[PDB]
DNA sequence: AATCGGTTGTGGTCAGCTGCTGCCACCGGTTAACCTCCATTCTGCTGCCAGCCT
DNA sequence: AGGCTGGCAGCAGAATTTAACCGGTGGCAGCAGCTGACCACAACCGATT
């Protein structure tokens, strides 16, 4: 409504400014961390005290002194760009910084209750890890492609696990050959009856540790497969290596990111009416911690 | 008593509204289609490009000026490589890497 | 919102007045002091003014 | 800290104590204690009694001791072990009593 | 270059080349990631003067990128030997650009650091704070240049710090705005405008118009004698003569007694 | 001015790293620093030191 | 005799570019033994773990 | 055989180390070389009462 503030106000309304509001209030983008010159003590162009953005420092003058009276009132100097007008407009003109990466507002993330956490249904601890680049979040998943290629990907995983177990079988054969060589080179020569079992005990330890390596690698492959089969949006992936294995093998079918650009993609893929309807069904039917939450 | 000045001047004039100098309005257009109006003085040469309120330069809307040209970077990683290598040395290195990947994949 | 933000918990009041998109009809005794007009009491009411 | 820091750079058998020592932080520490500290105060010169009572003063607040708003009502009391050591009578009457 | 003006190659060769094109980027990333720890250990020396630790690390990382670009493997040196120069240069030039609110350029920061080392050495080896003459003779400049540099080396104080000890009053509540309207000068100027208009009004019409158009008392634009002469149809010397006679009239006590108090 | 200058310094350096093609360790460290500087501009000490 | 306006002989004069001629700030790029991680009180929310239920 | 709910305890917010070359370019700053208009003292006129 009013902006000059002549005192007929009816209301004062507060709201949440979007980026179009911010870069519509602004009179220019500030793009240098400079304030004033160290020698002449006059403001620097594009800096934090710039006259082309915030208005002139002296009443009815430009910056280069080319226009210097009220006869030239309201024009812009074609050289320096300073609009010649009053110097008290430097209490009224805003500028803006255009960020190269999105940033969350601290007021809507941090302070209890976390309003971003309540809207998206993320815990504050799981939200801090995303927006401060310590974990990934699944922004999207594909259900048609996953449901139509699940069988083929299961076949691929079974093939690779078969190859791993065949590798362990080859190691079983090779260490059995070395064990039989140890048997022939220990039982047919005179030594301690316990010392001929120490080398075979070391061989059995080698077999135990090698099949333990194979078991841990098979467990890691099962973990990757279960993680892909239970993939849904708003799901945190700590273990950067697990995320990298997921994007390596199944790089389609889902997307993920860290930070406030992922938070803003989750807010883009957010259905306010459907979420409100499901919450109202919960508060009508269910009871307990679910209803209070 | 501390006394400071934000280094500016305050003039004592009557702000009139009638006897003012004439002005002409230009119109500029940035690379995302935005449009801005700038009031220049009537006896003044209108510039070709103007830094607008988005912080991006906008060209003048009247089709007259063939002004902007290339101001190309003379410093890329290829330039820094070329000032210390030769074409035949780089070609030998490329062919050795190609033979290694042929021996690796094909053999 | 303008008389509740100046009472206490300014940051919490302003951060959900913005989410609820609240509007302030300036009816009170404290919101007229802040913005600088006549309080709606005493001689500042339309019967007497 | 600066002694170790410029002991690692410089070549050994070419260094000496006046090349290792930088006395500027010691000078600045003593200077910023004596000016701009809470316990280094302008001397109370109204009369000789003000002067003599500004020395022989035991203040419980300062850098390293309790604040004024965060101090409880229990440290502002007179304790029976103050007999002969601190005066129960002479104390400020403002928001510093005790 | 080949994809410029067409010139299609075999598809096996095209697939072969793209592998080394992406492998080069992988190698460059591997080299940078291997030497980031060198950047950190080199950048921890500059903590405590203006910049924060992570700003120093990131400007060192820009320097390490250029050391990767300019590295020559045929000279047979280590990577860290060559890269330490570029990392140190990037950290020091960034600190010169970004340490202070009012930005002093790099060459002036270099002479300020030079004067600082000189002053520390003289205070150590002299037992006394050296004079500007001793500093200017040690550094080969004039004794006023020393004071100019020493006054450019001053950092601002904060408007938001508590200047009290108990009242919780900041500094900005003690600084008088020396450029506000004084509210008695602004009404004295108004009454001066009215009185000057009265004294000019009690002259003749053309005689008052000459002085008003000469001094620009109507539009702020002081015209010249030839402009007023073509305004009234008169010549320049006659305009100057009647202007001199009106100044003689206005210098009278009967006119200037009411205006003597306004100076 | 110090808080605004931190925001502008880290934003300009992030633009340099993105157009330089730096690895994601460096780019993510720069983005996290930019986020913390804007947080310190709006509400200092709310999250961290 | 004056009197309101021109003409101007002539002598400074006074700053306004105009070259112009240094010259001096200001900013970018480079440097190649080797050495790699910094008080008290009240209120509300969020996570923990036993304990009955199918 | 497991599971989801009740106190329960812990935590957060609000109130009263080191420097130097080299290239190159734009800004500065000072000063004759015109000015080109300004200023002025004085003198010489153009009708006109
Ligand atoms: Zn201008």
């Amino acid at each position: 409504g009013a902006m000059l503030d002549v005192n007929f106000f009816d209301e004062l309304r507060i709201g949440l400014a979007t980026a179009e509001d911010i870069r519509q209030w602004s009179y220019g983008e500030v793009k240098k961390p400079e304030t004033i010159n160290y020698r002449t003590l006059k403001p620097e162009k594009d800096g934090l005290f710039c006259e082309k953005i915030f208005g002139p420092t002296r009443d009815w003058e430009c910056y280069c002194g080319k226009y210097k009276r009220v006869r030239f009132k309201g024009i812009i100097c074609e050289r320096c760009g300073v609009e010649v007008t009053r110097a008290k407009v430097r209490r009224e003109r805003m500028g803006h910084i255009e960020l190269a990466a999105p940033v969350t507002h601290i007021w809507y993330f941090k302070g209890v209750p976390s309003r971003l956490g309540y809207l998206l249904d993320l815990a504050p601890k799981d939200l801090e890890k995303i927006i401060y680049f310590a974990a990934y979040v699944i922004t999207s998943v594909d259900e048609e492609m996953r449901h139509n290629e699940l069988s083929t990907l299961e076949a691929e995983m079974a093939v690779e696990r078969k190859a791993v177990e065949d590798q362990r079988d080859g190691e079983l054969e090779a260490r059995a050959q070395k064990l039989e060589a140890d048997l022939a080179e220990l039982e047919a020569e005179g030594a301690k009856a316990d010392a001929r079992r120490k080398v075979r005990d070391g061989g059995e330890r080698e077999m135990r540790q090698i099949r333990d390596r194979a078991q841990r690698e098979l467990d890691r492959l099962e973990d990757i497969w279960s993680t892909f089969t239970k993939l849904a949006p708003k799901q945190l992936i700590v273990d950067e290596n697990l995320y990298r294995e997921l994007v390596d093998r199944y790089g389609e079918y889902f997307t993920g990111a860290m930070g406030a650009e992922s938070i803003q993609k989750l807010i883009e893929n957010f259905d306010i009416d459907a979420e409100a309807e499901s919450l109202r069904d919960v508060i009508r039917n269910g009871k307990g911690q679910k209803k209070l939450r | 008593v501390l006394r400071g000045s934000r280094l500016g001047a305050v003039s004592y004039e009557t702000d009139r509204n009638h006897d003012l100098a004439p002005r002409q309005i230009a119109r500029y257009r940035t690379d995302n289609g935005e449009e801005f109006e700038v009031p220049f003085a009537d006896d003044a040469e209108i510039p070709g490009t103007w830094l607008c309120r988005n912080g991006m330069e906008g060209t003048l809307i009247e089709g007259d000026l063939p002004e902007p040209k290339k101001v190309k970077p003379p410093r890329t990683h290829w330039d820094m490589l070329l000032e210390r290598r030769s074409i035949e040395e780089l070609e030998e290195l490329l062919k050795e890497r190609l033979e290694l990947i042929r021996s690796r994949r094909r053999g | 919102w303008l008389s509740a933000a100046s009472f206490q918990e300014t940051t919490r009041v302003l951060t959900d007045a913005a989410i609820n998109c609240r509007s302030d009809k300036l009816n009170g005794l404290k919101e007229n002091v802040i913005i600088g007009k006549l309080i709606p009491a005493g001689t500042g009411i339309n019967r007497y003014r | 800290r600066v002694v170790r820091e410029r002991m690692t750079t410089q070549d050994v058998e070419a260094i000496t104590p006046q090349t290792l020592i930088n006395i500027r932080p010691v000078v600045a520490a003593i200077k910023e204690f004596f000016g701009t500290s809470q316990l280094s105060q302008f001397m109370d010169q109204n009369n000789p009694l003000s002067g003599l009572t500004h020395k022989r003063r035991l203040s419980a607040l300062g850098p390293g001791g309790l604040s004024r708003e965060r101090a409880g009502l229990e440290v502002r009391d007179v304790h029976p072990s103050h007999y002969g050591r601190m005066c129960p009578i002479e104390t400020p009457e403002g928001p510093n009593i005790g | 270059e080949l994809s410029e003006r067409g010139e299609k190659l075999p598809a096996a060769q095209r697939r072969d080349m793209m592998w080394i094109c992406r492998d080069g980027d992988r190698a460059k990333n591997h080299l940078l990631e291997a030497n980031l720890r060198l950047v950190v250990s080199l950048a921890k020396r500059y903590t405590g003067r203006g910049m924060a630790f992570l700003d120093l690390i990131q400007e060192g990382n820009l320097g390490l990128i250029r050391a990767v670009e300019k590295f020559d493997y045929t000279k047979g040196y280590k990577f860290s030997t060559y890269a330490t120069w570029w990392i140190r240069q990037a950290i020091t030039r960034a600190m010169a650009d970004q340490a202070r609110t009012i930005r002093i350029p790099v060459h002036m920061v270099e002479v300020i650091n030079k004067l600082g080392r000189i002053q520390r050495e003289l205070l150590q080896d002299l037992g006394r704070e050296p004079t500007p003459e001793e500093l200017a003779k040690e550094m080969d400049i004039t004794p006023e240049k020393v004071l100019e540099i020493q006054q450019y080396a001053r950092e601002p104080i904060s408007l938001d710090q508590t200047i009290g000890d108990e009242g919780d009053s900041q500094l900005g509540d003690f600084i008088e705005d020396s450029e506000a309207v004084v509210a008695v000068d602004a009404v004295s100027f108004t009454l001066l405008q009215d009185q000057l208009q009265s004294v000019l009004d009690t002259l003749s019409e053309r005689e008052a118009g000459v002085v008003r158009l000469r001094f620009g008392l109507t539009d702020g634009q002081p015209r010249t004698l030839d402009e007023i002469g073509q305004v009234y149809g008169v010549t320049r010397e006659r305009i100057r003569q009647i202007e001199s006679k009106t100044m003689s009239k206005l210098r009278h006590p009967s006119r200037s007694q009411v205006l003597r108090d306004y100076l | 001015n110090d808080l605004y200058r931190r925001v502008i310094n880290r934003n300009n350096r992030l633009k340099r790293l993105i157009d330089l093609g730096a690895p994601e360790i460096i780019v993510n460290n720069e983005k996290r620093m930019l986020q913390e500087s804007v947080d310190a501009l709006f509400d200092n000490g709310r999250r961290g030191r």
